[PDB]
RNA sequence: GGAAUACUGCCAGCUGGGACUGAGGACUGCGACGUAAGUCAAGGAUGCUGGCAUAAUGGUUAUAUGCCGCCCGUCUUGAAA
RNA sequence: AAAUAUGUAAGAAGUCCUUGUUACUUAAUUGAACGUGGACAUUUGAAUGAAGAGCUUUUAGUGGGCCAUUUUUGGUAAGCAGAACUGGCGAUGCGGGAUGAACCGAACGUAGAGUUAAGGUGCCGGAAUACACGCUCAUCAGACACCACAAAAGGUGUUAG
RNA sequence: GCCCUGAAAAUGGAUGGCGCUCAAGCGUGUUACCUAUACUCUACCGUCAGGGUUGAUAUGAUGCCCUGACGAGUAGGCAGG
RNA sequence: GGUUGCGGCCAUAUCUACCAGAAAGCACCGUUUCCCGUCCGAUCAACUGUAGUUAAGCUGGUAAGAGCCUGACCGAGUAGUGUAGUGGGUGACCAUACGCGAAACUCAGGUGCUGCAAUCU
């Protein structure tokens, strides 16, 4: 009969990458974690201990828990019509800061910034982004661009 | 036709009037709708309401729930009120003065408000007194702790209490309740 | 007699009808699986400064 | 699709700060609006350089109108197009006052001998046959001899009424 | 508004002859507005859209 | 805001027609659906 | 070289014919035209004329005519079966 | 190594400055948490929409499903059996597909006037025996999605290349 | 490409039928026209929402009045009769 | 700039072959009383820095060098794909419309960068 085994169907998932077996590299061991950081999961089979499980790969939570070896995590699942919310204690291997926060607090200075010296220079601000415009008006010249005009080509076999 | 996002036809759930038929009721209804219309003032909006509320949510008001509000800094001279009854309890011994006015007092609230130089008003009569509720002091009964709601959400781990009837060791105490027997919870 | 077996149509519609709101998100979070030593040291680190709050009261 | 207007449609590559000034691409495409026109621009550039038009822009576009829309011209007719089972190269001529009255006549020809639809022919090139008996096709030399005459046997007027008093006639 | 309008107009089209005029092309301003309006009815609709 | 406050424009179907035998293929496959750009001022004229 | 015309678009440009509707019921509003008093097509029709009395008209009913209309109830993915 | 699908973020529960608490932690008032006091509200930190948001109790029916496009497994195949996402039928009339659960259009209070959809306009039947360029003659022509089947292979028929 | 051969089944029969051959057939283009319980505008019924109003002043305050939107339904829930 | 110790990233750093390297460093290198480990002072331990050498290590150069890296309207807007039609086709399958978009290929360029501390003609 069928077979649903806890690492079932993880062949290519907890796999590591081409070329990139073997000891994990001491950055990870040196990267800290707080309580309300944003970590992405991500399995490395090499490490079989504090491994998330597979529904977890691929997902961002917040940590709420520090530990000798591990971070808890808190992901939000999906089960039935409703959100529940899991508590996750994956080894470090596994976890990673989350980059777009780091986007994110960049940007939070960059506005106090912003704010700063348009206040001290008493102007309005505008610190929201907009997205893309539709594009304004130009001139193309033609100075060494005489526009060079084309046609459909005939069929051919190259066989 | 038309992609409805929100379901049609649906009535506010709210009551609109009080479920009762007691005449009296309505009075003080119709009494507080037209000062919930005709003054600004929120309190007769949050008065006009509570007259509708269903039994179960008008829990009693103390008496020394009173006194303990009375506590409050810069309380002591409010009038407090009560859209609902108000129980005696022979709890607090040191019972202050002030004026309640509430749908109803037990013999024993009366007395006790009374006996220590105070006084118990109707809400037609606060209404007089204060059209605009000014310096009222709106009081509510812990709705909680009715006997109902002790089982609800029941379930495992949930921690609430099974509608048993009749309770000791020998009425669900046993498979599922402890380690030793089953599981626990 | 054979019949139907596993399938999932119609349960997203379902779901969706009261469904996925979201988490249920507080200031104030369950400490639910914090470190035991810890918890107990924020315990007194609480107590004290609340102690001195109430002594910056007179 | 339709009754016919050629345009000029000029387009180029989205300036880059490493490739401001990007160089200009025309063509000359037959359609019936403009919309249509820029579409088929950038149809034929995807299939030619690498440029979706997400980053590309249109310069220009205007209409180009026949020179001497009442001389009568000879037109030779260059067509690449889709059978059922395969893809075919394809010469025709056709006699014709303007260009675009010529163009909507092959997507007519194309339509009716080898059940052509539109989405499946590209003109290749169109073009006056300068001197005569450079044109090399039978059914359109035959209008270019000396003196050339016709009847037209066999007349059939459209009756406005339903009961006719005569027995017609289809004399010329 | 009446000026306004008749003058970004008018703008627009000399820009254009100025363009030619220089051999150059002038070419507009990307739309930044646009009318929508729904043409299918309501039965068969797939979620996203 | 000044367009959120304009409640969606209630058009009539379009008095003359809609140009084409059938409206769900794109305006450039020959009509109705999608952008027709300066177009839809004579559809919409129609409509209005 | 100077025009015209087509095509496309704009006008708070002027006008003819036909059709359905006429909810509301003192006055309050926004305006317009007037030098003015006043007038008005400006928060929903008025005015003038005529026709009908054992009648004009309306309800019902029978029948004809045009088009349309399978037997209900049930179980069922599916019943006129 | 795509496309489609998929997680998180885009701030007042934020930011910055000052310096309080502890039994944790550090060589260390060092960190870690949680705070006092002080400063910053026009765009306060993309878009679009919001027909109000949040929450509690309780209870009906159901728990045979089926169909279509697309992905897809078993099978020679099936109007066969079995999954994926969505939309339907079932529970639903209406207009079109002659007919028809499921296709196309479009979803429904009682009506008047106008306009259309999908589909049509010789006659049955409301609507051009309309306009335009070709192609086709069948002693078994052909005639419209789902759809009510046709192939290999041949023709000195006729067309254009 | 169209057409022809390849092309055999049982009651009599189906491009829906008649019939149609520079089509009423096949490919393509352009206009006009017909028509749904859909869209637009208006009346009326109901449902939901928001708002006004017993301040002294005849007859319903669960009433009167103003305004906007909405209406498919088996099993089934509730309501008013 | 060299060199060493401890590193970060982990081939632009690896591989093969041939050259070249001042100074200091590093190394090889001399020894076996001692602590210590071997079948074997080879490794491992200790001792001298004394007798020797750049041979090797190591560093750098060379190469139409193997690999690795990067770029490119090189291939290719191709393959594949989201969405659309009462589109074509007996079908297999295909074209068009609004979008997204590879890999191999080819050619061009490149062959470690860097943090802390010490030391050096
Ligand atoms: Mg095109
Ligand atoms: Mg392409
Ligand atoms: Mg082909
Ligand atoms: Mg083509
Ligand atoms: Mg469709
Ligand atoms: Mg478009
Ligand atoms: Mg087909
Ligand atoms: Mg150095
Ligand atoms: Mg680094
Ligand atoms: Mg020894
Ligand atoms: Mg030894
Ligand atoms: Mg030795
Ligand atoms: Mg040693
Ligand atoms: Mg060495
Ligand atoms: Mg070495
Ligand atoms: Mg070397
Ligand atoms: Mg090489
Ligand atoms: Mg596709
Ligand atoms: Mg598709
Ligand atoms: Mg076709
Ligand atoms: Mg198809
Ligand atoms: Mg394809
Ligand atoms: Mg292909
Ligand atoms: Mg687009
Ligand atoms: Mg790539
Ligand atoms: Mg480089
Ligand atoms: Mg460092
Ligand atoms: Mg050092």
């Amino acid at each position: 009969g069928k077979s649903h085994g806890y690492r079932s169907r993880t062949r290519y998932m907890f796999q590591r990458d081409f070329r990139k077996h073997g000891a994990v590299h001491l950055s990870t061991y040196l990267k800290v974690y707080k309580v309300g950081d944003i970590v992405d999961i991500k399995a490395n089979g090499s490490i079989q201990k504090g491994m998330p499980h597979k529904f977890y790969q691929g997902k961002t939570g917040v940590v709420y828990n520090v530990t000798k070896s591990s971070v808890g995590v808190i992901i939000n699942k999906m089960v039935g019509n409703r959100y529940l919310e899991k508590r996750l204690n994956l080894r470090v291997e596994h976890i990673k800061h989350s980059k777009c926060r780091q986007e994110f607090l960049e940007r939070v200075k960059a506005n106090a910034a912003k704010r700063a010296e348009a206040k001290a220079q008493g102007v309005a601000v505008q610190l929201k982004r907009q997205p893309a415009q539709p594009r304004e008006s130009r001139i193309v010249s033609t100075e060494g661009n005489v526009p060079q005009t084309l046609a459909p080509v005939p069929y051919e076999t190259f066989i | 036709g038309i992609d409805h996002t929100s379901k049609q036809h649906k009535r506010s759930g709210h009551r609109t009037a009080p479920k009762s038929d007691n005449v009296y009721l309505k009075l003080l209804v119709k009494l507080y709708t037209f000062l919930a219309r005709r003054t600004d003032a929120p309190f007769n909006k949050v008065v006009l309401k509570a007259l509708f509320l269903s039994k179960i949510n008008r829990p009693p008001v103390s008496v020394s729930r009173i006194a303990r509000a009375l506590k409050q800094e810069g309380a002591a001279n409010k009038t407090v009120v009560v859209v609902g009854t108000v129980t005696d309890d022979a709890r607090i011994f040191e019972f202050p003065k002030t004026t309640v006015a509430a749908l109803r007092f037990t013999a024993g609230a009366r007395a006790k408000i009374v006996k220590a130089g105070g006084e118990c008003i109707t809400l037609d009569q606060l209404a007089v007194r204060a059209p605009k509720g000014q310096n009222t002091l709106i009081l509510r009964g812990p709705r909680n702790s009715r006997e109902a709601v002790r089982h609800f959400g029941m379930g495992p781990h949930k921690g609430k209490a099974p509608r048993i009837l009749s309770t000791g060791r020998k009425f669900e105490r046993a498979r599922g309740r402890r380690r030793s027997k089953g599981f626990k919870v | 007699a054979k019949s139907k077996n596993h399938t999932a149509h119609n349960q997203t519609r379902k779901a969706h009808r009261n469904g996925i709101k979201k988490p249920k998100t507080y200031k104030y979070p369950s400490l639910k699986g914090v470190d035991p030593k810890f918890r107990r040291n924020h315990k007194h680190a609480l107590h004290g400064t609340a102690k001195a709050l109430a002594a910056a009261k007179k | 699709m339709a009754h016919f207007k050629e345009y000029q449609v000029i387009g180029r590559r989205l300036p880059t700060e490493s490739v401001p000034e990007p160089k200009l691409f025309r063509m000359r495409i037959f359609a019936s609006n403009e919309v249509i026109a820029k579409s088929r621009y950038w149809y034929f550039l995807q299939k030619l350089h690498k440029v979706k038009k997400a980053s590309g822009e249109i310069v220009s576009i205007n209409q180009i109108n026949e020179a001497h829309p009442t001389k009568v011209k000879n037109f030779g007719v260059w067509v690449r197009y889709d059978s059922r089972s395969g893809t075919h190269n394809m010469y025709k001529e056709i006699r014709d006052v303007s260009r675009v009255a010529a163009v909507e006549t092959l997507y007519q020809d194309m339509a009716a001998r080898h059940r052509a639809r539109f989405r499946s022919i590209h003109i290749l090139k169109v073009a006056e046959i300068e001197k005569t008996a450079d044109v090399k096709r039978q059914y359109v030399k035959q209008f270019l001899t000396k003196d050339l005459k016709f009847p037209l046997p066999h007349r059939v007027q459209k009756s406005t009424k339903t009961f006719s008093y005569k027995r017609p006639s289809t004399f010329y | 508004y009446q000026k306004e309008y008749e003058t970004a107009e008018r703008n627009i089209i000399q820009a254009k002859r100025d363009a030619k005029a220089a051999g150059s092309y002038y070419v507009e301003a990307q739309h930044k507005l646009v009318f929508v309006v729904r043409i299918k009815g309501i039965n068969k609709i797939p979620p996203k859209p | 805001q000044a367009n959120n406050f304009l409640w969606p424009f209630k058009l009539s179907n379009p008095s003359g027609g809609w140009g084409v035998p059938r409206k769900f293929k794109h305006f450039i496959q020959g009509g109705s659906f999608g952008n027709r750009e300066e177009f839809i001022n004579k559809l919409v004229k129609s409509m209005n």
